[PDB]
RNA sequence: GAAAUUGUUGAAAGGGAAGGGCAUUUGAUCAGA
RNA sequence: GGAAUACUGCCAGCUGGGACUGAGGACUGCGACGUAAGUCAAGGAUGCUGGCAUAAUGGUUAUAUGCCGCCCGUCUUGAAACACGGACCAAGGAGUCUAACGUCUAUGCGAGUGUUUGGGUGUAAAACCCAUACGCGUAAUGAAAGUGAACGUAGGUUGGGGCCUCGCAAGAGGUGCACAAUCGACCGAUCCUGAUGUCUUCGGAUGGAUUUGAGUAAGAGCAUAGCUGUUGGGACCCGAAAG
RNA sequence: AAAUAUGUAAGAAGUCCUUGUUACUUAAUUGAACGUGGACAUUUGAAUGAAGAGCUUUUAGUGGGCCAUUUUUGGUAAGC
């Protein structure tokens, strides 16, 4: 007859029990993480030492910038960066590398700076600026509860699943990537690095694959 | 192809559980072991300019 | 009728505040504020003037004295962003300031201050007197010569 | 800047009340605001909706449609719901029995029904009968049988009914409207 | 009413990702790499320094 | 009402919603029908073909009079009697004392057969009839009687 | 008994226009608790 | 041979200084610490202290200073233009009303609708009441003579909101108004076919068709009012040379 | 004989199996078209996106254009 204290015992055990999942779930990607990169380490030293050569495996992630404002834009260049959702500067996205995602990065090169992001790149991102879409409602990850609810039927529990989906292409890359709201990114934090940003990245400027870099220029973006 | 899927969709329901059947776009290359026996890397320079005509 | 009063009125009833998170945690003052410490002063009525540190209060201030006997400022408290802690220590075992505390200044002269600005200037000057021309240190104003460069300079 | 894909501020283009200020009106919208919220009943949300047609939108049903809304299989029980008016029809001469909850009856619509051995009630009284819709059967007007109607879409070869005052012989039927005075539309 | 960043307030890094506390106290941000002594063959270093 | 008017938010906009190129002038294209032919052709022969010419005979002196003959259809036929005896007609559906209906004393003048009527015998007094009309008023078990 | 325009008094500014925007100094003036 | 260091990258490593912000207003949530009680930096600022208590802050105003600021209106691809109008001020000054209409909306009634030509009546241009007509609608089609809308549960198929049954649910099945596409049926016109019969030239049954209609297929209209649009009117206002 | 540009397709209105209608078609239940009945929902058959999609009515203004890169015509050329 009291209906409160049956209920929010009830509630506080089974938050615990999501909290231990996430736990062993997030220890369980560590390990993934730390195995595969002592992997690709050991991997090229065997090589060297076998006298060949490792051909480290193509990327199949690249997080995109549109580095370019919204005026004068030729209309197939400005199609693909609304449907890779670039709609304004300094909005980025993770892409899965393929065929027909590499052709759009190919149309839309020179408004863009894209390359291939590192787990702490992505988690960062996650972190600081990291907004689902619910109702579409830019709802930001404050909580593991709105992860839950809208991509739990992929089996993403927590901020960490989604980091986890994001960074190893996941069979639910595309579900998780499009909850995800494109992030808005402030100007670099220590300028472009160039003194003209409208120029490929090969030629001195900031535009096209950069593609390591791409994670310094997004971590003082961030 | 539609052939091919549901050939592969009887086959797949009377074997086990897998289906995959969504055409997939041109994957990134996997990871691979280039050997250098027999295949030691030669160094190429550029060319000096000349006219041959 | 003047304006047709309006069909509605809102409610003449202060909202409670929800709770506050912030709880008063202890100061932290820098390092270089440790009791004995010369303070230079930088702003008030003894602003250049050079004081010994002694307890540190819990209204944030601190509790200096000149001694009153070497530079004329009594014991008294303090802001400490209004002092530079010079690299210039005495030895303050010996003085009694756990009887100075906030209420001790709470708003002619009194003169259980005097006795108190006596007994702790007898137990800092006898300290004092052992470190040459410490005495005139702290007699001495402070002030920025031609040239002196606060952000190179060491106290 | 912002590269829009779609226009900003657009209104949902549905109406979210009724234009009109019938008071009674208004409250059997606010009842079914409170229905629709606090239900979950699809009936609910379309009778909610149906609340704010205007007039075009409301086409009369007549007695003649209800009954044969009934005379599907398994819909003679039904409470027949219209949201709007319901006419008399004579050219139906076996009427059933049944409850028709509507907006507005005809005098010779309720005459029709009352006599079959049924009853005209409000949708307030619906509401209160059947707060989910329980057993309903919502019925709507020829909408797009409007004399209006057959004239929109005028164009050659369309079979539109053009606009005109006065028909007949010397009416516009002469070029354009037969081979032998130039061609036929 | 206000978003709180992880990557600081600890406590909101903590309330997302529980397994920060063990990350922590087990250092694996600093985690030591176990010794190898692989070298790489008289050929890749031949290559190398080929001109 | 005026005070409704786009007139009234017009005021303080200089060319009052028409435009400051293409102006309010007087008669830009002609008065009335001009140039229905000319530069008006394509709004004539779209939205009202047959407008000009010529599509049939003429008729001097024509009395609409007499050519008065409104039609009823049979699925009316019932309207015409009075309803408190409507219900002790359609019961009792006897050929004998079956109920006399006037069209024309109605105002009508040909009884078309476009509905259905129930099967009760029905004396129909009409000045033209169609031949289903006629037809279905036989298999009720009635009868059509010519008047003038 | 308005304005244009004008006299007087008072105040203020003024090196080939004046007027205006943002901000503040100065002078004058003033409401609110 | 063993190190170091640079460079690059990672840390849910520690920590100092500076700036802007403090939205919200009982509780509710997710967390953290704690053995638990409770505590917390965890769904947005509190704590302590001082001076002033009024022109001090602030507002207004004039001026000064820094930077900026071409004359509006108009036609125009383009106006600050060496394009036009404007010396100044007051008052006046330009999309109106009407006949007939299109769409949309509101209202009344609804297969009907419109009392107001007129009559009755009146507290008298009001309000109130009313017969017969008439208008539009309820039938179309044809030049016309004329003919004139159910094979059928007023059809079949596909989709279809809602409802109904089963199911915890997901879903499955049934019924499916509006509406959409399509194939049919019905009425009129056109072209054919041409039964019984007969004023032997009338009648036109029945069956057809790459034909045609602003049609039927369980009616939606009528009236009043409003914005907007249309046409005639001086017709948004002012303007010819002419006749 | 390119590059760029461009048509179509990437499914449930689908695929497969059986057999009913016809005055069409075949030498012929031959076929054509339309159906009845039966089987197949995790990826219902590429990617990405989707302040949703579809539909209708009715009206304003406009119907002198000019400029830049690139393609390009006349012209010696032009702010042609
Ligand atoms: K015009
Ligand atoms: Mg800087
Ligand atoms: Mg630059
Ligand atoms: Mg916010
Ligand atoms: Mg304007
Ligand atoms: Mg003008
Ligand atoms: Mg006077
Ligand atoms: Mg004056
Ligand atoms: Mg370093
Ligand atoms: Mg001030
Ligand atoms: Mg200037
Ligand atoms: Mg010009
Ligand atoms: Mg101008
Ligand atoms: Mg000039
Ligand atoms: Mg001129
Ligand atoms: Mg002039
Ligand atoms: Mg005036
Ligand atoms: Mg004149
Ligand atoms: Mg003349
Ligand atoms: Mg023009």
């Amino acid at each position: 007859a009291e209906q409160v204290a049956a209920e929010r015992a009830a509630r506080k055990a089974a938050n615990k029990e999501k909290r231990a999942i996430i736990l062993e779930r997030n220890a369980a990607y560590q390990k993934e993480y730390e195995t595969a990169e002592r992997n690709i380490i050991q991997a090229k030293r065997d090589a060297k030492a076998a006298g060949s050569y490792y051909v480290e495996a193509q990327h199949k992630l690249v997080f995109v910038v549109r580095i370019k404002g919204i005026n004068k834009i030729p209309p197939k260049p400005r199609k693909v960066l609304q449907l890779l959702r670039l709609t304004r500067i300094n909005s980025g996205t993770f892409v899965k590398v393929t065929k027909a995602t590499l052709e759009l990065l190919k149309l839309i090169e020179p408004y863009v700076a894209y390359g291939y992001p590192s787990y702490s790149t992505i988690r960062q991102l996650v972190y600081k600026r990291g907004f689902g879409k619910i109702n579409k409602q830019r709802v930001p990850l404050s909580d593991n509860a709105i992860i839950e609810a809208n991509l739990g039927k992929y089996g993403i529990l927590s901020i960490d699943d989604l980091i986890h989906e994001i960074i190893t292409v996941g069979p639910h890359f595309k579900q998780a990537n499009n909850f995800l709201w494109p992030f808005k990114l402030s100007n670099p934090s220590g300028g472009w690095g160039v003194p003209r940003k409208f120029k490929h990245f090969i030629q001195g400027g900031s535009f096209g694959n950069r593609e390591e870099f791409i994670n310094k220029l997004v971590k003082s973006m961030n | 192809r539609v052939k091919a899927n549901a050939a592969k969709r009887a086959e797949a329901k009377a074997q086990g559980v897998a289906v995959q059947l969504k055409r997939q776009p041109a994957q990134p290359r996997e990871s691979r072991i280039v050997s250098t026996e027999g295949n030691v890397p030669q160094t190429l320079a550029p060319v000096p300019y000349e006219t041959f005509i | 009728s003047a304006q047709k009063a309006p069909k509605w009125y809102p409610s003449e009833d202060v909202a409670a505040l929800k709770k506050t998170r912030k709880a008063a945690r202890p100061q932290k003052l820098r390092a270089s504020l440790v009791p004995g410490t010369v303070l230079i002063l930088l702003a008030g009525r003894f602003r250049g003037k050079r004081v010994v540190y002694l307890k540190h209060l819990e209204d944030n201030t601190l509790l200096i004295s000149g001694p009153f006997k070497v530079n004329g400022v009594p014991l008294r408290r303090v802001n400490a962003r209004y002092v530079i802690a010079t690299s210039t220590k005495v030895s303050v075992e010996g003085v009694n300031v756990e009887k100075f505390n906030v209420e001790y200044f709470a708003k002619e002269i009194k003169a259980e201050r005097v006795e108190d600005q006596k007994v702790v200037d007898k137990a800092l000057i006898a300290e004092i007197k052992k470190t040459p021309l410490l005495k005139q240190y702290l007699s001495a104003s402070f002030s920025l010569k031609n040239g002196d460069k606060p952000h190179m300079l060491k106290f | 800047g912002i590269d829009h894909t779609s226009k900003q501020h657009k209104r949902s283009g549905h109406r979210t009340a009724p234009k009109s200020d019938n008071v009674y009106l208004k409250l059997l919208v606010k009842l079914y605001t409170f229905l629709a919220r606090r239900t979950d009943a699809p009936f609910n949300k379309v009778v909610l909706k149906a609340l704010f047609l205007s007039k075009i939108n409301r086409p009369p049903v007549s007695v003649s449609r209800i009954a044969r809304a009934l005379k599907q299989e398994g819909a003679a029980n039904k409470t027949v719901v219209v949201v709007g008016t319901v006419t008399d029809d004579a050219r139906i001469f076996e009427f059933p029995k049944t409850t028709v909850a509507a907006l507005r009856f005809t005098a010779g619509a309720r005459a029709k029904i009352v006599k079959a051995g049924g009853e005209c009630i409000t949708l307030d009284q619906l509401a209160v009968r059947a707060p989910k819709g329980q057993n309903t059967l919502i019925l709507r007007g020829p909408r797009n049988s409007r004399e209006a109607v057959r004239h929109f879409g005028m164009g050659p070869h369309k079979g539109k009914a053009p606009r005109i005052l006065s028909t007949g012989r010397k009416f516009e039927r002469a070029r354009g409207r037969r081979r032998s005075k130039g061609f036929k539309v | 009413v206000l978003k709180k960043n992880p990557l600081k307030n600890k406590q909101v890094l903590l309330r997302l990702n529980p397994y920060a506390k063990v990350f922590a106290a087990e250092k694996l941000g600093s985690k030591k790499a176990e010794k190898t002594g692989t070298k790489p063959a008289a050929v890749f270093t031949e290559t190398l320094k080929h001109d | 009402p005026s005070r409704f008017t786009k007139t009234r938010k017009h005021r303080g906009h200089v060319s009052a919603g028409k435009g400051r190129i293409g102006k309010h002038r007087k008669h830009p294209g002609g008065r009335g029908m001009a140039g229905g032919q000319h530069h008006h052709r394509i709004n004539m022969d779209k939205y009202h073909p047959g407008y000009f010419g010529k599509v049939g005979m003429r008729y001097f002196h024509k009395q609409q009079a007499h050519f008065w003959k409104p039609v009823l259809n049979l699925d009316k036929l019932w309207t015409l009697i009075p309803e408190d005896k409507r219900d002790q007609y359609l019961k009792s559906a006897s050929k004998e004392t079956a109920p006399v209906i006037d069209t024309l004393a109605a105002g009508y003048g040909k009884i078309l057969g476009k509905g259905r009527i129930p099967n009760v015998p029905v004396i129909v007094k009409a000045r033209f009839v169609s031949k289903l009309a006629e037809e279905k008023i036989r298999a009720a078990g009635g009868v059509v009687e010519l008047i003038a």
